[PDB]
């Protein structure tokens, strides 16, 4: 499955974000990533 | 008193005078790292029969009496930081051997007197990191014969002899800190003395010419394995330094963040067992052929920021790095690739080229030549401020796997000519670009893709073409956000089963649900059966489509959240059996019904249905505080945040709150 490289790739956004200034997308990243960590 | 979880009474921060005297005896590790003690007698400890791990760190003590050792044979490590045992007697613990380790940090210590530890059985490590010690007499004989990693990590030290080495006759070295202490001096023999030095530590240490060339001769005929000499300002290379050091099993190197300014010849020729490389955070300004000769051993290259902002790099000056796996050229100033610029890296696995290039604006057919008999996995390529892509670029890559092509300025209108080849690619990160104009046969070239990212793309020619996703069959993953796609067909998803997250978050799809458009709403979510998180977020769907949600059977989390959406159709939820989440945060939900909302809160996990203004009546909310009084479900919180608002006659209150008996 690619859940986990999902993970990996909301990390990864996150910080690509976050060097472009999208605050608000890294927050919301950060949560998703936390609650696919939980329900995986 | 402490906490204790199974065995260890972890008195984190209780600044104390005493022991606690009150745990019971059978605890190992009392880690009073912080309690202020002054004094520990043989008394208190009685009751400590089976103390393991006395760790009293960052505390103030001056005196440590022999007789706490007679209480405790069962004691391993003991780790005595920031005190003040700058007075050290020859009975402080010579009986006392049974430790497995050893720690005496920030004891300033400025003399070993004449032999303070004699016996030493079991001694593993011993750190004497931040005391002041001027030597490495530490002891008169034979000793220390089972130490492995000796730490002298910040001293005075000013040079090395061969006899206050003669304690080390038979002692087996792992790893020798000599690091952060200006040594000036080296005399005549000082490793061949000990018997199995295998490690150094030169870090932090301004060696330079006329004393690096005497080192490296000095090392001669030892059994050193690894290498430090970070920050040991070294603005050249020539063929005399490390010199000596062709005699040496070296594995290891480390000469970055020393501002290597320039390589002048064959360098290096001399470390043939060369098998890591750390070169990284250089000044460096040129590279000539001739430059890394002989490195033909070296698995991994560390130059991240070592061509400084321009570098010549010359023809063939990488030909000789055979065995080359790992390279590191990300933060450069490198001015474009010539025709004859990584020819012969047959080994490379890994490319890392990120902010190197201020002159790949575009990609020619003849500019990855260089690359075509090097085998490539990973291509990084970020933001190197990427123009357009022309025809048949990447037609030299054959076993490449992630196409990384995000943060640049890519704005062109494709055509399929650009990923000619690629037939192993697996991820392309075209995220955060210009603009992307599609057609019909765009893709077509690529049908082993598994990862198409398109977010922030504003991507025209979505719906004219018949489908720009039809070649795609093996996509899992389906990042459509940030590109305002305002019309939609059924032709997003059409063979694409094996689709499992398909976002659609930043998206003007409001008006094709309506139930005005002509032909009926469009019913794009179709033949989706393998499909996990289908975010349709911040669209402003206020309306939704009694079977909008009918091919979706194991799909987990359904998120519709910050829209004007409001009035859910029954059984919108029907078929939806494995739906472990809901998320509905920010609409104008303002009544639950069982029928609603009833069916789709079985196997639930998580709700946010965050700021919706609830109407609060008796047969607006009833169902909900029947269902909250129970929640099987992990709810996050509900303080201040669930509220009555719409009615006057009950208004402001947490739905918790309202009386279920009334009505
Ligand atoms: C390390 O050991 C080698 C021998 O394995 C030393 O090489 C000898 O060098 C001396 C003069 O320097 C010659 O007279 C011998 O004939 C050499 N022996 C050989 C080549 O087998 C080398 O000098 C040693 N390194 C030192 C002492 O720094
Ligand atoms: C190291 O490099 C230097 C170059 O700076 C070499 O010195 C040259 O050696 C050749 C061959 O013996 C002779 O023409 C001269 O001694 C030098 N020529 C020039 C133009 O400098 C040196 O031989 C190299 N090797 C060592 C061990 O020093
Ligand atoms: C890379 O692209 C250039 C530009 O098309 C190619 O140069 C052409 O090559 C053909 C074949 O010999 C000539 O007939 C043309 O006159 C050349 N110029 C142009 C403007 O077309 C070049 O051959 C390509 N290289 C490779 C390896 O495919
Ligand atoms: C391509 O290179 C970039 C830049 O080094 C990588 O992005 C880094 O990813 C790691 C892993 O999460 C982060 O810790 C770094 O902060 C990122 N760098 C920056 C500048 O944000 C990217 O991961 C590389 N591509 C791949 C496929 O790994
Ligand atoms: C150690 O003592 C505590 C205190 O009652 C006890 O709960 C625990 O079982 C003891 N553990 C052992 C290994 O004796
Ligand atoms: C002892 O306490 C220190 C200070 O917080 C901590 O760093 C260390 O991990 C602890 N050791 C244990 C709990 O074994
Ligand atoms: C302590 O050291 C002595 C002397 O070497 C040894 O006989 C004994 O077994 C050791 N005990 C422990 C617990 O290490
Ligand atoms: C040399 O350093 C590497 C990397 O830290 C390490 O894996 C290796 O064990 C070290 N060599 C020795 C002899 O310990
Ligand atoms: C590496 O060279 C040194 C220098 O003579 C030698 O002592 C050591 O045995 C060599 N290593 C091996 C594995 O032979
Ligand atoms: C090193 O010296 C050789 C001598 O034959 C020369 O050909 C080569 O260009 C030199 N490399 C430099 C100066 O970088």
């Amino acid at each position: 499955s690619a859940m986990e490289y999902y993970v990996k790739e909301l990390l990864r956004t996150a910080e690509y974000a976050r060097e472009a200034g999208d605050p608000e997308y890294v927050r919301k990243a950060l949560e998703k990533a936390e609650l696919v960590a939980r329900i995986l | 008193k402490c906490t204790v979880s199974h065995e260890v009474a972890d008195c984190s921060h209780l600044k104390l005078t005493q022991v606690p005297d009150d745990l019971p005896t059978n605890i190992t590790v009392l880690n009073l790292t912080h309690n202020q003690l002054r004094r520990l007698p043989a008394a208190n400890f009685t009751r400590y029969s089976q103390l393991t791990s006395l760790d009293v760190g960052f505390n103030t003590i001056s005196k440590l009496e022999p007789e706490l050792c007679q209480k405790l044979p069962m004691l391993k490590v003991l780790n005595l930081q920031h005190n003040e045992l700058s007075q050290l007697s020859d009975k402080t613990f010579a009986f006392c051997t049974n430790l497995t380790e050893l720690h005496l940090m920030s004891n300033s210590i400025q003399k070993i007197k004449n032999n303070p530890f004699v016996k030493q059985k079991n001694l593993i490590t011993l750190d004497l990191s931040h005391n002041g010690l001027s030597s490495t007499k530490l002891g008169t004989q034979v000793q220390l014969e089972n130490l492995q990693e000796l730490l002298l990590s910040n001293n005075k030290i000013q040079a090395l002899k061969s006899e206050e080495l003669d304690i080390f006759a038979n002692s087996s070295l792992k790893k020798l800190e000599l690091s952060s202490n200006q040594i000036k001096e080296f005399s005549p023999g000082c490793f061949h003395a000990i018997g199995r030095l295998f490690g150094l530590f030169l870090n932090n240490v301004q060696l330079g010419p006329s004393l690096t060339e005497k080192l490296c001769l000095e090392l001669a005929n030892t059994s050193i394995r690894n290498l430090s000499l970070s920050n040991s300002q070294l603005s050249t290379t020539s063929n005399t330094t490390f010199l000596g050091l062709k005699w040496t099993n070296l594995t290891m190197l480390d000469l970055s963040y020393n501002n290597l300014n320039v390589v002048g010849n064959d360098s290096f020729a001399w470390l043939p067992q060369l098998e890591y490389f750390f070169l990284e955070y250089n000044n460096i300004q040129h590279l000539f052929s001739h430059s890394l000769h002989g490195l033909f051993n070296v698995r991994y290259l560390n130059l991240k920021r070592s061509f400084t902002k321009l570098p010549k790099i010359d023809d063939f000056s990488f030909q000789w790095l055979k065995c080359l796996e790992h390279l590191n050229m990300e933060d450069n100033d490198i001015p474009g690739i010539k025709s004859n610029m990584f020819t012969g890296l047959i080994n490379l696995k890994y490319l890392s080229l990120s902010n190197s290039f201020t002159s790949l604006r575009t990609l020619t057919n003849e500019t990855f030549v260089s690359l075509a008999h090097s085998p490539l996995h990973i291509l990084n390529l970020t933001k190197n401020k990427i123009s357009k892509i022309e025809s048949d670029a990447f037609s030299w890559l054959g076993h490449l796997e992630v196409l990384d092509l995000g943060l640049n300025e890519i704005g062109q209108e494709l055509t399929g000519q650009e990923w000619r080849g690629l037939e192993n690619i697996f991820e392309i990160y075209l995220s955060y670009n210009k603009y992307l104009q599609l057609t019909r046969n765009s893709f077509a070239l690529v049908p082993s893709l598994q990862r198409l990212m398109l977010r922030r793309v504003a991507l025209k020619n979505v719906d004219s073409s018949p489908s720009p996703f039809q070649p795609l069959r093996n996509l899992t993953i389906l990042d459509l956000s940030n590109n305002n796609i305002a019309n939609i067909n059924d032709d997003m998803l059409e063979g694409l089963e094996k689709l499992e997250i398909l976002d659609l978050q930043h998206n003007n799809l409001a008006r094709l649900w309506k139930h005005a458009n002509p032909g009926g709403p469009i019913y794009f979510l179709k033949g989706l059966s393998h499909l996990h998180i289908l975010n349709l977020e911040s669209n402003g769907f206020d309306e939704i489509p009694v079977e909008v949600f009918k091919d979706l059977f194991e799909l987990k989390i359904i998120d519709l959240g910050l829209n004007n959406l409001n009035t859910l159709p029954a059984s919108v939820f029907n078929n939806q059996v494995s739906l472990k989440s809901l998320n509905l945060q920010k609409n104008l939900i303002t009544s639950v019904e069982k029928k609603v909302f009833g069916p789709a809160f079985r196997n639930l996990t998580e709700l946010d249905m965050r700021f919706n203004p609830f109407d609060c009546t008796c047969e607006s909310i009833a169902w909900f505080v029947n269902w909250i009084n129970e929640t099987h479900t992990n709810i996050p919180e509900l303080s201040s945040h669930y509220l009555c608002n719409t009615p006057p006659h009950y208004h402001g209150f947490p739905v918790r709150l309202f009386d279920t008996s009334s009505c």
